[PDB]
RNA sequence: CUGGUGCCAGCAGCCGCGGUAAUUCCAGCUCCAAUAGCGUAUAUUAAAGUUGUUGCAGUUAAAAAGCUCGUAGUUGAACU
RNA sequence: GCCAAGGAUGUUUUCAUUAAUCAAGAACGAAAGUUAGGGGAUCGAAGACGAUCAGAUACCGUCGUAGUCUUAACCAUAAACUAUGCCGACUAGGGAUCGGGCAAUGUUUCUCGACUUGCUCGGCACCUUACGAGAAAUCAAAGUCUUUGGGUUCC
RNA sequence: UGGUGGUGCAUGGCCGUUCUUAGUUGGUGGAGUGAUUUGUCUGCUUAAUUGCGAUAACGAACGAGACCUUAACCUGCUAA
RNA sequence: AAUUUUCUUU
C-alpha cells in the first residue's frame, strides 16, 4: 500500500502460496520453497537459472502439495506426462 | 540380586571399546590389565568391571554384539557391504508376466518381455 | 558473547540479513532471542500479572508462579510471553526471553485517504483464544484506544495509535484476553487486501542466498 | 562427609532467632587425600600400533 | 525444459521391471491414483513407470541446486533401506540417518544430533511420519519414496514405486543416485556407472 | 458426559429391544446390552477320557459336547471377570484380546 | 507505623479482617482522590453480546414439545 | 392365508408449483393406574411367616392379593434419549452392512438362483483426521458464526 | 539483672514419623487456551525409577547403588 | 454373610 506521497509504506510484503494464492504470514513453518534448476543438452544443470515454487502450510496439511507441484511443473514445462487437466 | 549398576555398564562398554586386542581369556589376566590402564577406586568396583568384561567377552565371541566398537566388524560391516553379486535383476529375457503392465509398456513408449500371467 | 547454535543465528551474528522483515517474509523459524535482541532494539517490556497456579501433592500443595509480558517499542512488533517458574524473578526473565521469541509484524493501516504514516489497522481483524474474542476495528484520526487497560497497553506498543476494540467471553482470564489481542493483531498481516493482488517476485532465502558463506 | 563442607548458625532478630545453612560442595580434587569420587572411573586413551610392521 | 536427452533408455525400465517397482500392495489413496495405470485382478494396482521415471528426474532435479549436499538428508528406518541410505551418502555428499530418528532431531537445538539440513528425503512416509512432521515443524522440504498405500502429508515429490520390495527400494535409491550425480556431480549420461544397483539391496543376513 | 459413543448397548435403527435375564442374578438386561459368551464344554474333564474309553462301548464312539449361551449383566459379568474395566485409550477396541 | 480490646466491641458495596504482634476494629502521625465541594439512600442509563433485528443460548451449565396431521402466520426453484 | 397401506429403486410415464414450518384444533401414544366381562400357568406391589443385624420395618427363602393376559370404555406420561426439532445447499480418505438398479464373451448348481468384482441411489452405522467448531468431554455435524443473515416452529 | 514461669499453635537447632521403601526434580523439545502431561514406560528382571529394551522425547541432577566401619587365612616384606 | 458414627477452627 502507498501513501498520498506515494512511496511504500509496511514492514514487509507478504509472498503468496503459488498453489493457492494465499498469503504466507510469518508463523507458517509448513511452507517450503522449492528450487529447480534448468537443463541443457547433454544433462549439466547450469548454475545461477532456476524456478522457485512457494507452498503453504495449509496445503502441506491437506496433502495437495504433490498435485499442486506437479500442476506448477506441467505448466511451467520441466514435467511432461505426470499431470493432466482433465481426469 | 546381581545386577549391574549402570557405571559398572557404561566403565565396561568404554574399556571395552577401547582396549579389545588388550583382553586376554583368564578373569584374572583381565582384572590385572584393569588395574593397569583404568585407575579405579575401589578394588571390588574393579572387580566388578574386569567380570562384566569377561562375560562380554564371552558373549561377543560367541555372537557378534551391537553397541561397543573397537577398529573392528564396526568396520567389516562395510567389508562385506562392498560385497556386490553378478546383477540378480539382469536375467536375461523373461523377467515377468501381467496382461495389464504388458498394455502399459507398448502403449507409453516401450517393448520388451513376454506375456503370459494367468 | 553469544554464540550461536543455528545457521540462522549464525547468518544473524555475521550480519548478513539486512532486516528482520526477510525473515518474516520466508517465515523462517526462530529458536534464540538474540536474534530478535540484534534486529529489534531500544524494545521495551510490559508485567501484566504473576498468577501462582497450584497442584495439589500427597504431602501438600506445589506452587509456581506465572507471568504474563508483552514487549515490543512502537513499529508493528509485538510480543507475547508465557512463563511457568518456581520463583518469579526467573519466571519473569522466561516471560521476556518467550516475548523476544514471540515477537510478530503487526499491520497497520488508515481509517480513510492513506496521508501520513499508518495510524490504525488496516481491516476488521478478529482473535479467539479459550472463548475470549477480541476484535480490532479501524479508527479515525483521534480517540486513540478505546480497549480494556491491558488491551490498550498491548496496542500501544505495536504502533497502533487508534484502534475501536470489542471483547466476548471472560475476559478476566489474563491469559485468555492476552493470547486472543496477540492473535487479533498477528492476524493484521494475514488478510489478503487487494492492494496485496500484485504478484510478487519470488525471493531466495537467507540459507540459500549464503550458503557459500556459511560453512566451517 | 569429605565434599559437603557446610555451616549453621543462628542469627538473633527482632522476631524469633532465625537458623541459616550453607553447604558448598568443594571441589573433586579435595578430599585431602584424592580427586576422584567413588562413582566416576575415567579410562585412559591408548596408541594404536601397525599392524604389519613390514 | 527437457532435452530429447532424456530418452528412453529401456534398460532402467527393465531394471524397474525386474526389482518389481511398478506393483502396490491393496488400497489406494486418491492422492496416488494419477501415478497407477489400469487396476490389475486379485486387488493389485500397477504404477505408471513413465510417471515414476518423471517424479524420479524432479527429485533428482530438487536434490540439487543445494550448494551444500551435507544439508540434504536421507531417513529411512526400515531395514530393508538402511545400507540403501548409507551407499546414498556414500556416493553424494548427503547424510544418513537410518535406524532410530531420534524425535528432536529438527527441533531442540539443545540434542547433540541438532542438524538443521534443507532438504529430506524419505522412503516410507508410514514408517517414518516422524521425520516429515519435525520437518514441517522447522521448515523443511519433503520428497517421499512413496507407495499407492501411502499418506502424502506434508509431502511434497512423491515417487511412486513398491516402498517395500527390498529390490525396488534399492534400485530407486541407486537411480536416485545415479540421477543426481548425472545432474551435477561427475557422471555423464553416454558412460554407464560402475557403481552396481545390486549393492544397494540388503536384507538376507 | 458420554463413557461411550454408543451408550454402552448395540441400538442403531431401534425404538425397543427386548430384555433378558441375567444366569446369575436374574436382573434384567436388554438383549444388545447383555454380555454374551458361548461356553462350549465337553460333556466330561479331560481328565477322565483315559476311564470313560477303558469303560465305554461302541468302539470309539465320538464323546457329545454341550453348547451354553451364558448372557451376563454388567455387574455380573464385572464380578465374574468375564469383561474387566479398561482405560479410557483401550475402551475404544472391540476386538477381543 | 505507634498505643487500647481480643471472633467481643465491631469494620465491611463483594471477596473478606478480628480467638494478645490487628497494614481491614478505635486514638495519634502521614499519604491518596475531588474541590467550595464530598458521601450516603433510591429511580434510571451504559457496561448487559444477562432481551440479543443488528447480536445471545438449547448433547452435558437453564432450555427441542413423545410423535404426527393440520388452518391462520412466516417463507417461498428457474424462466418474459 | 386374506385385506388395506408403505419406503427405496427403475422409468424418453402423468400433473405443473400443487411447496417448507407451524398458533388454535385433532390421531396414535411403552409401562404403571381406572370402570364392567372373560381368564387367571408363571412372576409378583400390599401381606404372612423364617434367617442376618444392636435395632431390619429392606436387601435373602417360601407362600401370597391387586397386578402380569384379553375385550368394550378411560388417561396421555418415562432418562418417551441420539439428553442433539423440520426442510434445503456445500464440505476429507477408507472399509463393512441392508434394499434396489446397471455391467461381467466372471465361477458354480440338477436360465434361474448362490458366490465374486466394479459403479450408482436411499438408509443403519464404523475407523482415521481436523480445512472447521467447542469451555472441554467431543462433533462429518455440535462444521460452512466478531469474516456474526437460506427458511420456519418450540424453549 | 534474674526466672526449670507460660507460650514447641511465634521460633532456631536437634530428634521421631510419613519411609524395615524407591521415590523425587530442572534445561531444551512434543501435547493441551488452561490447571497440567511426556520425559518418569508395553513387556521382562532386580533389594531398588535395578537394568535390558521399545519410545516425542533428548541430554541431565538427587536418592538407591556406589561409599565407610566392623569378622574370618597368611607375608619370616621393615620388629618386639 | 457382616462392617453405623466422626461437632463447630488455628
Ligand atoms: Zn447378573
Amino acid at each position: 500500500m502507498e501513501n498520498e506521497a506515494g512511496q511504500l509504506v509496511d514492514l514487509y510484503v507478504p509472498r503468496k502460496c503459488s498453489a493457492t494464492n494465499r498469503i504466507i504470514q510469518a508463523k507458517d513453518h509448513a511452507s517450503v520453497q522449492i528450487n529447480v534448476c534448468a537443463v541443457d543438452a547433454e544433462g549439466r544443470q547450469i548454475p545461477g537459472e532456476k524456478t522457485t515454487y512457494a507452498i503453504s502450510g495449509f496445503v502441506r496439511s491437506k496433502g495437495e502439495s504433490d498435485d499442486c507441484i506437479n500442476r506448477l511443473t506441467t505448466q511451467d514445462g520441466l514435467l511432461e506426462g505426470v499431470w493432466s487437466y482433465q481426469r | 540380586g546381581r545386577v549391574r549398576t549402570k557405571t559398572t555398564k557404561r566403565a565396561s562398554r568404554v574399556v571395552i571399546e577401547k582396549y579389545y586386542p588388550r583382553l586376554t581369556l583368564d578373569f584374572q589376566t583381565n582384572k590385572r590389565i584393569v588395574d593397569e590402564v583404568a585407575i579405579i577406586a575401589s578394588k571390588r568396583l574393579r572387580n566388578k568391571i574386569a567380570g562384566y568384561t569377561t562375560h562380554l567377552m564371552k558373549r561377543i565371541q560367541r555372537g557378534p554384539v551391537r553397541g561397543i566398537s573397537f577398529k573392528l566388524q564396526e568396520e567389516e560391516r562395510e567389508r562385506k557391504d562392498q560385497y556386490v553379486p553378478e546383477v540378480s535383476e539382469l536375467e536375461v529375457d523373461r523377467v515377468n508376466v501381467d496382461q495389464d503392465t504388458k498394455d502399459m509398456l507398448k502403449s507409453l513408449g516401450y517393448d520388451q518381455i513376454p506375456v503370459r500371467v494367468l | 558473547e553469544w554464540v550461536p547454535v543455528t545457521k540462522l543465528g549464525r547468518l544473524v551474528k555475521a550480519g548478513k540479513i539486512k532486516s528482520i522483515e526477510e525473515i518474516y517474509l520466508y517465515s523462517l523459524p526462530i529458536k534464540e532471542y538474540q536474534i530478535v535482541d540484534y534486529f529489534l532494539p531500544r524494545l521495551n517490556d510490559e508485567v501484566m500479572k504473576v498468577v501462582p497456579v497450584q497442584k495439589q501433592t500427597r504431602a501438600g500443595q506445589r506452587t509456581r508462579f506465572k507471568a504474563f509480558v508483552v514487549i515490543g517499542d512502537s513499529d508493528g512488533h509485538v510480543g507475547l510471553g508465557i512463563k511457568c517458574a518456581k520463583e518469579v524473578a526467573t519466571a519473569i526473565r522466561g516471560a521476556i526471553i518467550m516475548g523476544k521469541l514471540s515477537i510478530m509484524p503487526i499491520r497497520r493501516g488508515y481509517w480513510g485517504t492513506a496521508l501520513g504514516d499508518p495510524h490504525t489497522v488496516p481491516v476488521k481483524v478478529s482473535g479467539k483464544c479459550g472463548s475470549v474474542t477480541v476484535r480490532l476495528v479501524p479508527a479515525p484520526r483521534g480517540a486513540g484506544l478505546v480497549a480494556a487497560p491491558v488491551t490498550k497497553r498491548f496496542l500501544q506498543l505495536a504502533g497502533i495509535e487508534d484502534c475501536y476494540t470489542q471483547s466476548r467471553g471472560s475476559t478476566k482470564t489474563l491469559g485468555n484476553f492476552v493470547k486472543a489481542a496477540f492473535a487479533a493483531a498477528s492476524l493484521t498481516y494475514g488478510i489478503l487486501t487487494p492492494n496485496l493482488w500484485a504478484e510478487r517476485p519470488f525471493g531466495q532465502t537467507p540459507i540459500e542466498e549464503y550458503a557459500d558463506i556459511l560453512m566451517q | 562427609v569429605d565434599f559437603i563442607d557446610s555451616a549453621t548458625r543462628h542469627v538473633l532478630l527482632r522476631q524469633g532467632v532465625l537458623g541459616v545453612k550453607v553447604k558448598i560442595m568443594l571441589p573433586e580434587p579435595k578430599t585431602r587425600q584424592k580427586k576422584s569420587l567413588p562413582d566416576i572411573v575415567v579410562v585412559l586413551d591408548p596408541k594404536e600400533e601397525e599392524p604389519i610392521t613390514k | 525444459g527437457r532435452p530429447n536427452i532424456l530418452n528412453a533408455t529401456d534398460e532402467d525400465i527393465k531394471q524397474l521391471l525386474a526389482a518389481n517397482c511398478h506393483i502396490g500392495s491393496k488400497n489406494l489413496e486418491v492422492r496416488m491414483d494419477n501415478y497407477v495405470w489400469k487396476r490389475r485382478s486379485d486387488g493389485v494396482h500397477i504404477l505408471n513407470l513413465g510417471k515414476t521415471w518423471e517424479k524420479l528426474v524432479l527429485a533428482a532435479r530438487v536434490i540439487a541446486t543445494i550448494e551444500n549436499p551435507a544439508d540434504v538428508c536421507v531417513v529411512s528406518t526400515r531395514t530393508y533401506g538402511h545400507r540403501a541410505v548409507l551407499k546414498f551418502a556414500a556416493h553424494t555428499g548427503a547424510t544418513a540417518i537410518a535406524g532410530r530418528f531420534t524425535p528432536g532431531n529438527f527441533t531442540n537445538y539443545i540434542t547433540r544430533t541438532y542438524r538443521e539440513p534443507r532438504l529430506i528425503v524419505v522412503t516410507d512416509p508410514r514408517a517414518d511420519a516422524q521425520a516429515i512432521k519435525e520437518a514441517s515443524f522447522v521448515n523443511i522440504p519433503v520428497i517421499a519414496l512413496c507407495d499407492t498405500d501411502s499418506i502424502l502429508n506434508h509431502v511434497d515429490i512423491a515417487i511412486p514405486t513398491n516402498n517395500k520390495g527390498r529390490k525396488s527400494i534399492g534400485l530407486i535409491w541407486y537411480l536416485l543416485a545415479r540421477e543426481v550425480l548425472r545432474v551435477r556431480g561427475t557422471l555423464s549420461r553416454s558412460a554407464p556407472w560402475d557403481v552396481m544397483p545390486d549393492l544397494y539391496f540388503y536384507r538376507d543376513p | 458426559t458420554q463413557k461411550r459413543r454408543n451408550n454402552g448397548r448395540n441400538k442403531h435403527g431401534r425404538g425397543h429391544v427386548k430384555f433378558v435375564r441375567c444366569i446369575n442374578c436374574s436382573r434384567a438386561v436388554p438383549k444388545d446390552k447383555a454380555i454374551k459368551r458361548w461356553t462350549i464344554r465337553n460333556m466330561v474333564e479331560t481328565a477322565a477320557i483315559r476311564d470313560l474309553s477303558e469303560a465305554s462301548v461302541y468302539s470309539e464312539y465320538t464323546i457329545p459336547k454341550l453348547y451354553i449361551k451364558l448372557q451376563y449383566c454388567v455387574s455380573c459379568a464385572i464380578h465374574s471377570r468375564v469383561v474387566r474395566v479398561r482405560s479410557r485409550e483401550g475402551r475404544r477396541i472391540r476386538t477381543p484380546p
